[PDB]
């Protein structure tokens, strides 16, 4: 997952 | 200087002291705001960097990594000590005012009551958009060895406060949850009084533990509402102290101790906006  | 060195020099060095007068009355333009967020390097920590195995399936991103020197490392009771969650300092550079971590995932729910458990927590803030996994029971629930029950829950239109009672063996001890709401990650609340007044239901918290722990602070990924809450409590509290407050040195000091405190120039500029609401709420 990635947030940025 | 490596870049590390640089990052690292920054983050120490810089500053914008304001008195609270410049803040209410003549602040920095948004464009200078936004320049100024946009100099604060991430102090990011990348996976390479992190010599933990069996970090990544305790993870919920993959790039938000806890800074090993002010992680909080779980101890054997409940292999390993991992959790993705760092001490953070408070007012003056206070050590371990506050855990700022991620909200917890299924297989890490137990490791969130270790923490809490282990570092006396008495106090959780939770940062969300009401729009992860309950970690806290409608009743009562077990986690791991802990029993979690449910005494009180509170309801008003800026946040929920539940409090709960945490049972290891025959020891009990009370932990006070407060759920912020219609925060969304990457943006800001639309006005700043409910933030305020959330600020004002964690000052007015009663210590509860044997010794004083860490406030937990979280949200999904734990560093951009996570970030903003902590500075704003921070410089709620400089400008009470002091009657002038240093909102880029606050933002630096964060980003030491966990990588990407405030996301954005917009919740950076929030923050300013938060703090000279404040300022003008301040008694006198
Ligand atoms: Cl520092
Ligand atoms: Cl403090
Ligand atoms: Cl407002």
């Amino acid at each position: 997952d990635e947030y940025v | 200087n490596t870049p590390r060195e640089v990052t690292l020099h920054f983050l120490r060095t810089a500053g914008h002291p304001l008195t609270r007068w410049a803040l209410q009355r003549q602040p920095p333009s948004p464009k200078q705001l936004e320049e100024e967020f946009l100099k604060i390097p991430s102090n990011f920590v990348s996976p390479e960097d992190l010599d933990i195995p069996g970090h990544a399936s305790k993870d919920r991103y993959k790039d938000i990594l806890p800074n090993p020197q002010s992680r909080v490392c779980l101890g054997r009771a409940q292999d390993g000590d991992y959790i993705n969650a760092n001490y953070i300092r408070g007012y003056d550079g206070k050590e371990k005012v506050y855990i700022a971590t991620q909200g917890p995932m299924p297989n890490t729910v137990s490791d969130f009551w270790e923490m809490v458990w282990q570092e006396e927590v008495s106090l959780i803030v939770m940062l969300t958009q009401l729009r992860c996994v309950h970690y806290w029971p409608t009743e009562e629930e077990t986690y791991g060895p802990f029993q979690i029950r449910i005494q009180d829950m509170k309801e008003c239109p800026e946040y929920t406060v539940r409090q709960l009672t945490i049972q290891y063996q025959e020891e009990r001890r009370s932990v006070k949850h407060i759920l912020f709401s219609a925060w969304p990650d990457h943006q800001t609340p639309e006005s700043a009084g409910p933030l305020l007044r959330l600020v004002a239901e964690v000052e007015e918290s009663p210590e509860t533990a044997a010794h004083p722990g860490p406030i937990v602070v979280h949200s999904s990924a734990g560093i951009g509402r996570t970030g903003c809450f902590i500075a704003t409590r921070i410089g709620c509290q400089q400008l009470k102290a002091r009657g002038e407050v240093d909102i880029l040195g606050i933002v630096c000091q964060l980003r030491l101790d966990r990588g990407g405190m405030i996301q954005t120039a917009e919740q950076y500029q929030f923050l300013h906006h938060t703090l000279a609401l404040y300022a003008g709420q301040l008694p006198e």
